[PDB]
């Protein structure tokens, strides 16, 4: 409150000989943002509410959630196999591992399936492992001191077995690691001396899991309890939420084969098709500048810095495209994959960094 | 309802042969049209400076009912409004027959004219509760970047930059203040009603 | 991993950075028409604090 | 001669680059080209509709039978695969997408990797050993794929790696050709480097009125033996043609049963002079639907309606025809259209054999 | 009223507060190139103060 | 939806006006009436055609949104950057091959006959002939100079 | 955890050149820096070296997608 | 300390990208999570014994 701060060194050089505005300190503009908000490239070209949206959505993204995941038994944790450095990176990626892919996005109307915050995804992109990983759940079943024990129950001397369940999968009280558990299967055997009552554990989930790792550790009171780790093979599928670093989140609505996706004259085809109508009200301009910059980065072979509050010139960034052999607008002659007919309009297509938000449709 | 679906398919089957896109170059002004916007904004700031020089000489007399503070801010709020001619340099840069940002706005599919002006030409004055940015940083400062009792229009939320040009730190903060208000009021949307 | 967290009951917990009010300062707010409160602390961050309100 | 001017060009490594040369030398002792190279093929078609050329392209992309390497259920030995990061899902996805040029399904491979050193060890494709089938006189994949990596002390054992057959429309690991070029040579183009035209496609005719009949199609095949490039490419093209013919011939055995009550062909007499035919084929695609519509339209220029629909959520192609003839005459015209399609693709395959030496 | 006690300390400290707005106007007392402008109250009273002690409105 | 890989409730974009919904991650409830009485009144009383006109505002709720609004403009637009906005018989027919209505008759058209965008729309609007005359959103006195 | 076997977007076999591309890339950057400490080589400066000609020498086409995924894919062996 | 004259400092070539090194230095010295561990170290060095002994 005793400080008069020049908001940048440009402002300080502007008032270098100005005796009527004497600054006490000079600021570095990027210092006004957190680390999550510094992920977003050209964040001052976006309306700031969407920067808030991204700061909410950046932490929600899947990726390499830890480097010790095989040594953990976690609940609802997602490990994504493939991750990429953005073609237009910011300073925040000097300190956090990026969790996303440089998807080729076409900004176009294609059949009406990306209307209102939906995207059309390439089924081939999904099959190859785009945003694919593994999902982990944990279970913790305890015993009583000499009243309860682990073991494959017998229907003759144990009462109140769970109706219509499968008890065969148990070996020495547990299903072996590496087998598929189904809806209704018994996953931990448990008998209780009173003759017996069946306090077994059943797998009540819609999608089958696989026993990843099972262990018999000791609790705080030095008692053996059952610990099961369940893994899920999670591809991207219809209903999963993606998002760019500008906060434009959307649900995968359709997945097309390779031969149904649009393709340019050079054979470039998108991974995502996002609606152009998501832009004008949201005013997420940093996503469009990122595609323009990242389109020439890929051909040049470089990764550039798109941190917020750096000097930018979209006119010169568009001329960088024309010098790399593309059009000034970054648009290309594109063909309809279903009919083979060219659109009467160049389509804006290029690499935009996208993320998978950890809202799985199968969980909801 | 049967005709909404049927005309929807004619519309969608046309575009699957005509194409529709928006690019970064749809939001970019010509260098000649960039100078026209800067001229218009300097006129806004020159008329804002004329009021301040009247404040310096004590030449601002309010009407019967208003104080000097509330009459000074009303004069500033109206002197920092974008003229209708701001769309001359925007419409000079674009081709309405091909520009996809314009056609979404012009046909009522999505967006509005202030959205196009904010992206392409300039954002202008931030109004919160139909009022400028009130000094809440210790008695006559709006931010740590501006001196106490600053008279420039930038000190109270006038953004001279468009989104496509990139805001600065004070302009980003003022726009952040404006955006956070709308989130809070939208949070009162659920509870109050 | 930078660390900086606790392990309790096998789970991982973080103690939230709490936005508390500054101590040893008079805070003035609005029968009782004004309220001036003060939470003195005799030196150090762990000492007991005695609040005083002047109404 | 419907199509001429094939241009075949493999993608080779440049060992004139010192960095690439040294890296190849001290990673794989590689001073020559890889046994399997990508091949770019560009073909010019003349006097043919883009329904036919694009159907050929779609078939060569993901509707032609192809082979991949899969792991049989239980082949991933969880016992001696002590490594924790190389999960079965990761390695299976890695192995499915290695391009192979295989000549029988009998071959079975195995991967037995041990890390008995103090550093992370990378598992390449030269570590896959053929365990069943006749011995390979030539490799079916390149030895340079990074299958995985092992932490010090860990292992990866995968048995029963076999050759699975499929189509890329179902799983992308069976995709064959990648798109590299498509153009029409009988439509003139603007200079789109000019900012006057940079928002338009570039063609001087709208796609709503243009009827191009001279095309250039370029596709890249991802793994072809070096001493047999022409022999591989030719084979691929022929198979594409035949695949289409086969599918067309299926519809050909439906039209001939227009007297018998059939679930895939429904006939109405709309009026005393109009006839409506609806053909529903399950799991068909835009390839056959578009070919059928185009050739029916060429046979009957004054048709009241011809249209088709492949709704994504229905897994079927529905072709509707409305015409001013009787059911006999409409079926005669439909058979003529299908015979024209088959003749076109037989001509294409004959020209394939005539062109590629 | 104001300018007398409601802001006397602030006005006397104004020529030394570095966060105050300066005006390019010469000083009569010490002939200094700049003065410090303060705009106090709802009537927006403008005072030009200087480090030498100069004050407008007869202060 | 007999594809086993789809777990979402799918609906037309023009139906989202009833529920104030969008596709950014919204969830919706669905129950199928199993009783005969509950099944009758679902179909006769609670069908969504009954909420086409708003009870709040007495005006329509549904219409084109975002792609059929900008796509109906392009279709009925008089001039394309390629000249007149016309299509040949094959492409005029192809606009109708998805509407799920009865296809129009194109028998009085050669393969080289060009059809205007308004001619194709008139083929569809003839089923329910209405009379309408207003200025479009396209014409704005703001943009006219 | 590695450069993918095929391009995520189009399916071109980018993996058959991945290993070489890694090692070559490293050597190439050491030529453009001039023998500096691994930390004294800033991360932002190592990414500004143009890899266009190197990737062309590998025999990879000028496709945006293939070069994007080849250049930007993170290797897990360098983060663990 | 008597610092050098301010009129003879060369900064006219300081780009706005040169100024991000200051943010790099600030984050490196601060550490992303820097105070959370300093607080616990003071708690286990100067905090717990004083609160146990000089309070009860
Ligand atoms: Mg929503
Ligand atoms: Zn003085
Ligand atoms: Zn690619």
């Amino acid at each position: 409150e005793n400080c008069l701060v020049a908001f940048s060194i440009i402002e300080l050089r502007k008032h270098k000989h100005d005796v009527t505005r004497r600054f006490t300190h000079v600021d570095v503009p990027q210092a006004i943002l957190g680390l999550a908000a510094l992920v977003s490239p050209y964040a001052n070209c976006t309306q700031p509410a969407r920067v808030t949206y991204e700061t909410n959505q950046g932490r929600q993204t899947g990726g390499w959630y830890c480097f010790s995941w095989p040594y953990r038994v976690d609940m609802n944790r997602f490990f994504q196999f493939y991750n990429e450095m953005p073609l237009v990176k910011t300073i925040a990626h000097n300190y956090v591992i990026p969790n996303g892919l440089n998807t080729i996005v076409a900004y176009m109307i294609y059949g009406g399936y990306n209307q209102e915050d939906s995207v059309i995804v390439s089924q081939s992109f999904i099959d190859r492992g785009g945003f694919a990983g593994t999902f982990y759940r944990e279970e913790k079943v305890e015993l009583e001191s000499d009243i309860e024990s682990f073991g494959k129950p017998d229907p003759l001397i144990t009462k109140n077995l769970k109706p219509g369940a499968n008890y065969e999968k148990l070996v020495d009280g547990f299903v072996p690691v590496g087998t598929v558990v189904k809806k209704g299967d018994i996953i931990i055997g448990k008998v209780a001396k009173i003759k017996y009552i069946d306090r077994s554990v059943m797998y009540g989930f819609d999608e089958p899991a696989v026993v990843d790792a099972v262990m018999r550790p000791h609790g705080p009171n030095d008692e053996i309890f059952g610990l099961m780790r369940l893994r899920y093979e999670r591809n991207l599928n219809i209903g999963d939420k993606m998002s760019s670093r500008s906060g434009n989140k959307g649900i995968a609505a359709l997945a097309l084969p390779t031969s149904d996706m649009p393709f340019t004259e050079d054979g470039l085809q998108p991974d995502l098709i996002v609606n152009p109508h998501s832009h004008p009200s949201r005013m997420t301009n940093g996503q469009m500048i990122e595609t323009t910059v990242g389109l020439a980065n890929a051909l040049q072979g470089v990764v550039t810095d798109g941190t917020a509050f750096l000097p930018i010139n979209v006119q010169l960034l568009s001329e960088r495209l024309a010098q790399e052999g593309l059009r000034f607008n970054g648009c290309q002659k594109m063909f309809n994959g279903q009919t083979g007919e060219y659109f009467d309009a160049a389509i804006f297509i290029g690499p935009t960094y996208h993320q998978r938000l950890q809202k799985f449709v199968l969980d909801d | 309802l049967k005709m909404i679906f049927a005309t929807q398919q004619l519309a969608l089957n046309y575009v699957r042969n005509a194409g529709f896109t928006v690019s970064t170059a749809d939001m970019l002004l010509t260098p000649e049209a960039h100078q026209e916007v800067q001229e218009i904004i300097n006129e806004l700031l020159l008329e804002s400076e004329e009021i301040n020089n009247r404040l310096l000489h004590g030449d601002i007399m309010p009407p019967i009912g208003l104080t000097t503070h509330d009459f000074y801010e009303k004069l500033q709020l109206n002197a920092l409004k974008f003229p209708d001619r701001i769309l001359k340099p925007i419409m000079n840069s674009i081709n309405p027959e091909t520009n996809g940002l314009f056609q979404m706005v012009a046909t009522g599919a999505k967006g509005s004219n202030p959205n196009m002006i904010h992206i392409m030409a300039g954002i202008g004055q931030i109004e919160i509760n139909t009022q400028r940015i009130q000094p809440q940083f210790s008695f006559g400062r709006t931010l740590v970047y501006y001196p106490r009792f600053a008279l420039e229009a930038q000190a109270y939320g006038f953004i001279c930059n468009s989104y496509i040009a990139g805001l600065t730190s004070p302009e980003f903060i003022f726009g952040e203040m404006n955006g956070r208000f709308d989130l809070i009021n939208k949070a009162l949307s659920t509870s109050s009603t | 991993e930078p660390g900086g967290y606790f392990i309790a009951r096998g789970g991982e917990w973080v103690v939230d950075l709490l936005e508390n009010i500054r101590f040893n300062t008079l805070h003035i707010h609005y029968n009782e028409i004004i309220r001036g409160e003060f939470i003195s602390q005799p030196g150090g961050a762990f000492e007991n604090s005695s609040q005083i309100i002047i109404r | 001669k419907i199509f001429q001017n094939v241009e075949i060009k493999p993608f080779l490594i440049d060992f004139s680059n010192l960095f690439i040369k040294n890296a190849a030398k001290k990673l794989f002792q590689l001073e020559e080209q890889l046994p399997l190279v990508p091949v770019n093929v560009v073909m010019d078609f003349k006097g043919i509709s883009r329904a036919a050329v694009h159907g050929l392209s779609r078939v060569l992309q993901d509707e032609i039978p192809n082979y991949m390497l899969d792991i049989k259920p239980g082949g991933y030995k969880i016992e001696d695969s002590t490594d924790l990061f190389m999960t079965e899902q990761f390695i299976r996805n890695r192995i499915n997408f290695i391009p192979i040029y295989a000549k029988n399904e009998t071959l079975v491979f195995a991967l037995r990797s041990l890390n008995n050193s103090c550093e992370v060890k990378t598992i390449y494709s030269r570590d896959l050993i053929q365990v069943a089938g006749p011995k390979l006189k030539y490799p079916i994949f390149n030895p340079t794929f990074e299958i995985g990596f092992l932490q010090p002390g860990k292992s990866l054992i995968i048995e029963d790696i076999y050759i699975k057959k499929g189509i890329g429309r179902k799983h992308a690991a069976f995709n064959l050709a990648v798109k590299t070029h498509f153009s029409h040579l009988d439509i003139e183009q603007y200079p789109t480097d000019k900012k006057e035209y940079m928002a338009l496609s570039g063609y001087k005719q709208s796609s709503m009125t243009s009827d191009p009949r001279h095309h250039r199609l370029g596709l890249c095949f991802p793994a072809v033996p070096l001493p047999h490039i022409n022999q591989a490419v030719r084979t691929y093209l022929k198979n594409a043609c035949r695949i289409i013919i086969g599918r067309i011939q299926s519809i050909q055995k439906i039209y001939e049963n227009f007297e018998e009550p059939q679930p895939e062909l429904v006939l109405f007499s709309m009026d005393e002079e109009k006839t409506k035919a609806i053909i529903t084929i399950k799991d068909e695609t835009h390839t056959i639907g578009n070919l059928l519509k185009t050739y029916i339209y060429e046979m009957i220029p004054d048709i009241s309606f011809v249209g088709y629909q492949c709704v994504p959520h229905k897994q079927e192609m529905v072709l509707t025809i409305i015409h001013k003839a009787s059911q006999e005459d409409l079926i005669t015209l439909l058979e003529k259209s299908i015979q024209n399609i088959i003749q076109t693709f037989q001509i294409l395959e004959k020209n394939v054999d005539e062109l590629i030496a | 009223g104001e300018m007398e006690d409601k802001y006397k300390i602030f006005i006397k400290n104004a020529p030394f507060d570095p966060t105050n707005c300066q005006i390019k106007k010469d000083c009569p007392n010490c002939h200094l190139d700049y003065l410090t402008q303060i705009c106090i109250g709802s009537q927006k009273i403008i005072i030009l103060v200087c480090r030498c002690g100069y004050m407008s409105n007869r202060g | 939806l007999e594809n086993p890989k789809i777990s979402t409730f799918q609906m037309n974009v023009s139906a989202c006006a009833w529920y104030n919904a969008d596709f950014d991650g919204d969830q919706m409830n669905l129950w199928v009436p199993w009783s005969v009485m509950s099944r009758v009144e679902a179909e006769l009383l609670c069908s969504v055609r009954n909420w086409f006109i708003s009870t709040k505002s007495s005006g329509p709720v549904n219409g084109q949104v975002q792609d059929s609004t900008v796509g109906s403009f392009l279709l009925t637009r008089t001039n394309t950057p390629m000249g007149k906005n016309v299509m040949n018989k094959l492409h005029a027919m192809g606009l109708f091959q998805t509407t799920q209505t009865d296809p129009p008759c194109f028998a009085n058209y050669s393969p080289t006959d060009l059809l205007d965008g308004k001619s194709v729309v008139s083929m569809l609007l003839r089923q329910t002939p209405i009379n309408y005359q207003r200025a479009p959103t396209w014409y704005s006195e703001v943009y006219a100079p | 955890m590695l450069i993918p076997v095929v391009c995520f977007t189009c399916g071109f076999p980018i993996g058959t050149y991945a290993a070489i591309f890694d090692k070559a890339r490293t050597e190439y950057i050491k030529t453009k820096m001039g023998g500096t400490l691994p930390q004294n080589i800033p991360l932002d400066a190592s990414l500004q070296i143009e890899l266009k000609d190197l990737i062309t020498a590998l025999g990879i086409p000028m496709r945006v997608c293939c070069r994007t995924h080849l250049i930007t894919t993170l290797d897990y062996r360098k983060y663990y | 300390i008597t610092y050098g004259p301010i009129e003879t400092v060369d900064n006219e070539e300081l780009t706005e990208a040169d100024m991000l090194s200051f943010i790099s230095a600030a984050v490196n010295s601060t550490g992303l999570i820097g105070y959370n561990i300093k607080s616990f170290d003071d708690l286990m060095d100067n905090g717990i014994p004083q609160i146990v002994k000089q309070m009860f």
